[PDB]
């Protein structure tokens, strides 16, 4: 019994393409009525899962859901057990809330022996990626046990400021992504870099302008920054934290390779059937999904995937299915999880729209097509960020996905988590 | 289907002592976790207590750290709460669930129970 990661020989999942909806999503985020509504708003979700223990984080805003204020940030971990009718869910076992809510930004979780490290960024100038021209660079680690004890005071919660940073040539590092992986006694966190634009070494001749007649050569170089005349260009990567020493807080930034170099976006690195898989959101001209399995971690080189059917929507400047360099910084985070390696099958919640951010639809794509899909809400329900993680329930693969949707009787976009069972039959 | 049956009333003098019970049926109560949650009109969720499976770990909130203590009666499925020395800031509807605070819940909130502390 229990819940384990993707290891061993699971049950055979369907492989062919069919239209019969064999997917049965089940909501596991039953919230009480909000009678007496107000201008509430929940954003910046977080969901990590590993070896049967999950985490969660959210920022509750009062007012406009983008330019609002902060009231509370619930960051807590818990176990993953069966509700009883052979349906997995996320049971909470510990909850932590910081005192000042307008300090924590861009958290990142990871699993360890009997803890759950949550690496967040501390800033006193607002959101970092919007005001990075004055950020200090301090990073705070939060440890939350997955099984608290009576009167520990040092086992259920422990924080410490990260002092030493091994930044190679950048200026500031920051955790950027939902979750990471473990390698026995080493922790890895997804992150982004901040390099000076003037100190960037990138020849303006490797831009893929094969068939992009209506474009410009320097679009690749201009797209690496949040703005055309920006002062810092982003760079995805990983943060290494070797906790096997504990002599001094170490921060080792592992930059990504130059293959398909895009702007910095929330990245996710997870384990699947022994080999770690990597994901990177598309907040640049390259609107297609950026999947890939990692073969080398210390020097980060990921074998990308040439998927030409799954992408994310955006604005008019850089809409979906765009494969040409254009100066733009927009998109939505929609990841997936590798459920099989022999056939290289993935599964994730992606949006189905050209220039809007509605209609969240669960979909399973092998490499260049969609096998079976299933919608979660109506064709008009809005959605911004989706986080997908898969696990096992004693004989078979299950996937719990956090999909922010617009509830009818709530009038607020609350992060609701579903539960989809991958079937063992086609049609 | 999981059925949650709340109990306990309200309209008590300030500083009194009430006992809020909540029984359940369906899932095996012997090995799970229970937590009281409350919400006043105008605010959201806030955990009130927490308890483990074998009545080993017990957690509370900073506002009610020393007010009451949760219990467990695994023999006869129940969930008591011996509230003591309540204040006016405790007038809210209490509920029972299977998660500490979260935004979670693996069953529709059945009826709830209101507790009024005033005059
Ligand atoms: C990204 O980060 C940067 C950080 O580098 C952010 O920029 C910083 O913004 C803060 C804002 O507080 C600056 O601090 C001070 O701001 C003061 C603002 O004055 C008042 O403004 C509001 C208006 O109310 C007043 O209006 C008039 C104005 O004359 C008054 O007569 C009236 O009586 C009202 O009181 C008030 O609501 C508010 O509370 C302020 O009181 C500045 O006045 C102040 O100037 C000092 O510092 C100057 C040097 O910077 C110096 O020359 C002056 O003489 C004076 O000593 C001070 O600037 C930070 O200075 C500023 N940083 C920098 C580097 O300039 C930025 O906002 C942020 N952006 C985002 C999007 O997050
Ligand atoms: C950043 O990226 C750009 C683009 O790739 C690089 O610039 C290109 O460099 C290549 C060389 O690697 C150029 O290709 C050829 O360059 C020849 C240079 O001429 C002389 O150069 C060598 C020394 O390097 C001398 O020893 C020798 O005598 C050569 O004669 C040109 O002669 C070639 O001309 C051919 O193409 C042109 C069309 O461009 C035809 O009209 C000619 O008839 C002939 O067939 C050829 O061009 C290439 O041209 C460069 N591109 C541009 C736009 O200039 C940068 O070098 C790189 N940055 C760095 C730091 O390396
Ligand atoms: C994260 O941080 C941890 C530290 O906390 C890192 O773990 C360290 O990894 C290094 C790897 O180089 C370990 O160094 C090892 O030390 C061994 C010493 O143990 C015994 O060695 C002798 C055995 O004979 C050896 O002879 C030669 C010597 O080179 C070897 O080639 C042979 O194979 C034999 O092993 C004994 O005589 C001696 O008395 C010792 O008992 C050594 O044998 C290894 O070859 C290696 O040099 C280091 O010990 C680790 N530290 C800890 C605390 O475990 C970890 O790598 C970091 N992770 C990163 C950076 O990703
Ligand atoms: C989409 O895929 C689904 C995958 O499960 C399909 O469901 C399966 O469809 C087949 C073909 O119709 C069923 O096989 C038949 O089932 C009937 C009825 O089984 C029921 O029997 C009693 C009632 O008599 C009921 O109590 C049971 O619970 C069964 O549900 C049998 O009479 C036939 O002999 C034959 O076995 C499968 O049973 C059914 N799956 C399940 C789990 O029921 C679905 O049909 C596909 N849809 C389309 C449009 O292709
Ligand atoms: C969502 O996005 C999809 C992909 O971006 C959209 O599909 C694209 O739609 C555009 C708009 O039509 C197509 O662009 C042009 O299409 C016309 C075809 O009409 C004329 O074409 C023939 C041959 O040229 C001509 O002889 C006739 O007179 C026709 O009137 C042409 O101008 C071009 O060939 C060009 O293709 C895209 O081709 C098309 N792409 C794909 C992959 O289908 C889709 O429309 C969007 N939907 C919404 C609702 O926005």
């Amino acid at each position: 019994e229990g819940v384990s990661n993707l290891v061993g020989l699971p049950n055979n999942i369907c492989l062919q393409k069919t239209s019969n909806q064999i997917l049965k999503p089940k909501l596991i985020s039953y919230t009480l009525p909000v009678v007496g509504q107000s201008g509430t708003c929940i954003t910046d979700p977080l969901l990590a899962m590993d070896e049967g223990y999950f985490a969660y984080s959210h920022l509750e805003k009062i007012g406009s859901c983008s330019r609002g204020v902060s009231k509370q940030r619930i960051i807590g971990v818990g176990e993953v057990l069966d509700r009883g009718d052979e349906v997995p869910s996320l049971f909470m076992t510990n909850v932590w809330t910081p005192s000042n809510p307008n300090t924590v930004y861009h958290c990142s979780a990871v699993y360890n022996n009997e803890f759950y490290y949550v690496l967040c960024a501390v800033s006193v100038v607002g959101d970092p990626i919007l005001n990075s021209t004055y950020w200090s660079g301090s990073l705070m680690m939060t440890r939350l046990a997955v099984k608290p004890k009576n009167n520990g005071e040092s086992y259920n919660q422990h924080q410490f400021a990260l002092r030493n940073i091994e930044k190679g040539k950048y200026d500031k590092v920051m955790p950027y992504g939902p979750s990471g992986i473990k390698q026995g006694d080493t922790l890895y966190f997804p992150a982004v870099g901040f390099l000076v634009r003037t100190e960037f070494t990138y020849n303006d001749s490797n831009c893929p302008i094969a068939e992009c007649q209506y474009s410009k050569p320097e679009n690749c170089r201009l797209s690496m920054g949040i703005r055309p005349n920006s002062h810092y260009i982003l760079r995805s990567g990983l943060l290494k934290y070797n906790l096997s020493d504990e002599e001094n807080s170490k921060i080792v930034f592992i930059e990504i390779s130059d293959q398909r170099l895009s702007i910095g976006s929330p990245s996710k690195i997870y384990d699947s059937l022994g080999q770690p898989v990597f994901y990177q959101a598309s907040f640049s001209w390259d609107t297609m999904i950026k999947f890939g399995d990692v073969q080398t971690v210390n020097p980060l080189v990921v074998n990308w995937r040439d998927n030409t059917v799954i992408s994310r929507p955006g604005q008019s400047q850089c809409p979906r299915f765009n494969k040409c360099p254009e100066v733009c910084w927009e998109g939505v985070y929609n990841d997936a999880f590798l459920i099989d390696r022999i056939n290289w099958i993935s599964a994730g919640v992606f949006l189905d729209s050209n220039q809007t951010a509605e209609n969240p639809v669960f979909t399973v794509f092998k490499d260049n097509e969609v096998l079976y899909r299933a919608q979660l809400a109506s064709e008009d329900t809005n959605a911004q960020k989706t986080i997908t993680n898969c696990f096992l329930l004693k004989n078979k693969i299950w996937c719990i996905s956090l999909v922010e949707i617009y509830d009818t009787g709530d009038n607020v976009i609350r992060p609701k988590l579903f539960a989809v069972k991958i079937p063992e039959q086609c049609t | 289907e999981v059925q949650l049956v709340e109990s306990g009333g309200g309209l008590v003098q300030p500083g009194g002592s009430l006992r809020l019970s909540c029984a359940a049926s369906g899932f095996t109560f012997s090995s799970y976790a229970m937590s009281w949650v409350r919400q006043a009109p105008g605010k959201g969720l806030e955990w009130v207590s927490y308890i483990s499976s074998s009545s080993s770990y017990t957690n509370y909130a900073d506002s009610v750290k020393g007010r009451f203590t949760i219990s467990r009666d695994n023999s006869k499925n129940t969930l008591y709460l011996q509230m003591n020395s309540l204040r006016a800031e405790d007038t809210a509807s209490y509920y029972c669930a299977r998660g500490l605070a979260g935004v979670w819940g693996i069953d529709v909130w059945g009826q709830g129970t209101l507790v009024t502390v005033s005059s």
